[PDB]
């Protein structure tokens, strides 16, 4: 969990 | 949200977006597992409403999104209506979700946990941009 | 609204300093953040507010209520997870 | 209702509460007939709601009260969250009103009725009294 | 809240009168109430709005929303049985 | 429908 496959970009 | 940007495409696996049956948006979620959605008191979501899974542009039609229907909403009963407080239902997936590398689970923290001031988190969503 | 998924880095305030705006509004299982030049709106709620706990993104609040403009100024408030993981945990079990 | 006075007891036989599990009176709604209740949609009621009619004093034990049970929520599909526009939800009793000199049925008018500005009406109901 | 029930008499006014307060909140499906020295508030909502028409008191309107401090001055904003009478008579045919 | 048993009072 919380750990996704595509990582979000900020 | 007013003045975020757009998501990486897929980066937000938990993300749901609530839609009545005229398929209008109307509140977002969060999947806490391949059952279960995550979503507040105050959305009141019955379950002639659909959790969607998997979206980005919730306008494309060429995007595999997955459909889920409501089996039962639990309401916290600790919900208090006339402020607001506890304002978070669950709610039970008549079909299970399948996890994917666009659909996963968020992590809930410990009553235990702590997070402090000034501490930099997110908030993702399809809420209106400007007002 | 727009069509797809939105996102925004925003700053927890304690509730003490989120008195200040909302006075006696907050109560001990609401959370505050924003007030940075972001701001949650309608359509929003009962979304996501996650920070990253050890690797791991983590349920930190749901978006509950906040600015009936929006207001980048006004922090928003969130569902305080921390106070209710313990009736989530619960109704898991139980179903 | 700030600034309203007490209504005489069960001179509105069509006065429903909407109470959770907790007995928490949160919003009022109104019966259309023996079977259905009329409420808003912003209520956001579930089925683990009770309806209660034949109510006065929420606070008094000797009150032959009726306690009705939520057999299926209908929200307006016209209804927009984001504006609260078309904020209308029935509600469906699993469990038939029993009418009596104190619960009875509302009017509704015609898409017809016209009703003028200036027209003097009436509303009631537990809300805060005082802010 | 009070123990027992309240009623308040209170003067419709037209949208457009209406729209002087909320501007374009105001729908049309949407009726106002009040700003009349009374307020509907926390807890009301759902409730009835009747007038009387030839003898019976009719759903004239739902208790839906407005001032966030009950203020005795805006008008109450309530759900519009008129445009909504339709779908209701329609969704007893069906059940 | 809308005429009571117990008459509201103004």
């Amino acid at each position: 969990c919380g750990v996704p496959a595509i990582q979000p970009v900020l | 949200i007013v003045n975020g940007e757009e998501a990486v495409p897929g980066s937000w696996p938990w993300q749901v977006s609530l839609q009545d049956k005229t398929g209008f948006h109307f509140c977002g979620g969060s999947l806490i597992n391949e059952n279960w959605v995550v979503t507040a008191a105050h959305c009141g979501v019955t379950t002639s409403d659909v959790v969607v899974a998997g979206e980005f542009d919730q306008g494309s039609s060429s995007e595999k999104i997955q459909k889920l229907k409501i089996a039962k909403v639990f309401k916290n009963s600790k919900y208090n209506s006339l402020t607001i407080n506890n304002d978070i239902t669950l709610l039970k997936l008549s079909t299970a979700a399948s996890f994917s590398q666009t659909v996963s689970a968020v992590c809930l923290p410990s009553a235990s946990d702590d997070f402090a001031a000034g501490t930099t988190c997110v908030t993702t969503g399809w809420g209106l941009t400007r007002y | 609204t727009p069509d797809r998924l939105q996102q925004a880095s925003l700053p927890l305030l304690s509730n003490t300093n989120c008195k200040k705006y909302w006075g006696t509004k907050i109560k001990d299982a609401m959370i505050c953040a924003g007030a940075s030049g972001v701001s949650s709106c309608m359509g929003d709620s009962g979304g996501p507010l996650v920070c990253k706990k050890n690797g791991a993104w983590t349920l930190v609040g749901i978006v509950s209520w906040g600015s009936s403009t929006c207001s980048t100024s006004t922090p928003g408030v969130y569902a305080r997870v921390t106070a209710l993981v313990n009736w989530v945990q619960q109704t898991l079990a139980a179903n």
